[PDB]
């Protein structure tokens, strides 16, 4: 790690992942079915001095 | 007199707005306000709250104008108050003329509300004919020999000791007319009228700003201070218009 | 016709957070474009002194 | 808000109350304008203590009450001509306000 | 007055003001008595498209 | 798995204090240590 | 932690209890090492799984 932020008090980094790769039939609709992507954040707080 | 700000280093670290200039301006403003209030309270108090002493002999009278009609707290009205303020102002000119002092400049100090009354007394609804005041952004103008300032902060301003208002003070506006043989109480105040050359201000060391750095707290701090004295002289040139009980 | 699997860039999911009350929800509330001071008050003296 | 003024004694918002009674007791319309003028002066006062720049204040009304202000001023009866202007009823200002 | 921010969902402004002066004499420390300029911040939120 | 977020980094400052007729040197930083991606971090303990 | 795993059941947390082991029963200097090695094998397996 060691990533550094200036100014503000605390930093959060988000996380996300995975998909189910799709097999699309010819002349047929993909638009109907999307899993979508799962989204989640995690935050770290700093103790002073 | 002192002004004081102490800013930690960790709080300055995570803050995202400089805030220095604003603090300095805040300090200067504070000191100034203290200076002003001290003077107003000085002239009113020390010249209408003392017993048996009027400087010199026949040098002065120190008059203080009582309000017409019943106690104004009973009138509870907008306008008509204006009438009474007008009458009182005429009478004030009568006193300040009765005791010499040049016709100009002089001045008047009321609170914003009473100024609003003065403004309301001369309006299209009442009464008749054009007036000294202009309607719309009403600046009034003059009442014979007065400038009518209408400052927002009358009373207090004595400064002193702790940062909290209550405690040792150098100039004070008492709470009642009955308590301490004083007459221009805090509640009783519409206006004060002085000639000028009617209050003294003595200046030494002026006012200055300086900042210092204190290693022990990792925190540096701005300070701004000054020294001067306020007093009152020649009460014949001083008076005050006051509520009635 | 409304479309599901919208993505929901902000919203928390997570393992346990459950509820799913609101959305967005997650983000950051940031502003540094303007600082607001108390109104400046003048002095009525010196002049008349 | 039940209570709460942000930054204690920074300031505290004021809502000028009406003299006189409920709408059923008003609506003569000539009196409403009177009341709006008085309330407006008192509002200028309530705003003036507490500071805030004298320049640039603005007032929001509606058609009705604006015509009512137009009714307080006018020949009968509002004495000396003053601020208002007929031929359309455009008001110059009142106490430091746009309308 | 209008302001324009980009990205973040809510814009917070900070408000502050007022001090009290003081008296000290020949030999008393200043650090004893002090009143911090109390500052309170007010937050604005974006509702939608 | 875990990262440290640092502000002001690390520096050192030297100040003089007159009352003790001596100077003191002082160095500080300001960091925060959080932990993330907890699935990819394991440990070995013994206990029954 | 307590149930608070992260990012749904997609990815999983890790822990190794050492087998049939009491510290008081061990301290053999040889048995301990063996055990730490085995635990390490299961550790690498678990880590690689996710």
């Amino acid at each position: 790690m060691v990533r550094s932020i200036s100014s503000g008090k605390s930093a959060q980094f988000p996380v996300l992942g995975r998909t189910q790769a799709a097999y699309l039939a010819p002349g047929e609709n993909l638009d109907d079915k999307r899993k979508d992507i799962k989204h989640t954040e995690k935050v770290i707080t700093i103790d002073g001095l | 007199l002192t002004a004081d700000v102490l800013i930690y280093d960790i709080e300055d670290a995570m803050n995202h707005y400089d805030v220095r200039s604003e603090y300095t301006s805040q300090l200067g403003e504070s000191l100034a306000m203290a200076a002003d209030g001290a003077v107003l309270a000085e002239i009113a108090g020390l010249c209408n709250v003392e017993s048996k002493y009027n400087e010199n002999i026949e040098g002065l009278g120190t008059a203080t104008v009582i309000e017409t009609t019943q106690n104004k707290a009973a009138l509870t009205d907008q306008v008509a108050l204006g009438k009474e303020i007008i009458a009182a102002l005429t009478k004030a000119r009568a006193a300040l003329t009765k005791n010499y002092v040049p016709a100009a400049d002089r001045v008047f100090y009321c609170d914003p509300d009473s100024y609003s009354a003065i403004l309301a007394a001369l309006m299209p609804n009442a009464a008749n004919y054009a007036a000294l005041i202009d309607p719309e952004k009403g600046s009034i103008r003059n009442v014979m020999g007065f400038e009518v300032v209408e400052v927002p902060h009358l009373t207090a301003g004595g400064a002193g000791t702790a940062r909290e208002g209550t405690t040792g003070q150098k100039h004070v506006f008492p709470a009642n007319k009955g308590e301490g043989n004083v007459k221009v109480a805090k509640d009783n105040v519409i206006g004060l009228f002085m000639h000028r050359s009617a209050v003294g201000t003595v200046k030494l060391r002026d006012l200055a700003l300086e900042r210092a750095r204190r290693a022990n707290f990792q925190a540096d701090q701005i300070i701004a201070k000054y020294a001067m004295g306020h007093g009152g002289l020649r009460p014949e040139a001083a008076g005050a218009v006051v509520f009635k009980v | 016709a409304s479309m599901t699997g919208g993505q929901q860039m902000g919203t928390n999911q997570g393992k346990g957070v459950v509820a799913a009350g609101d959305k967005l929800a997650l983000f950051l509330k940031v502003f540094g474009g303007e600082v607001l001071t108390a109104f400046a008050r003048t002095s009525v003296t010196t002049s008349r002194h």
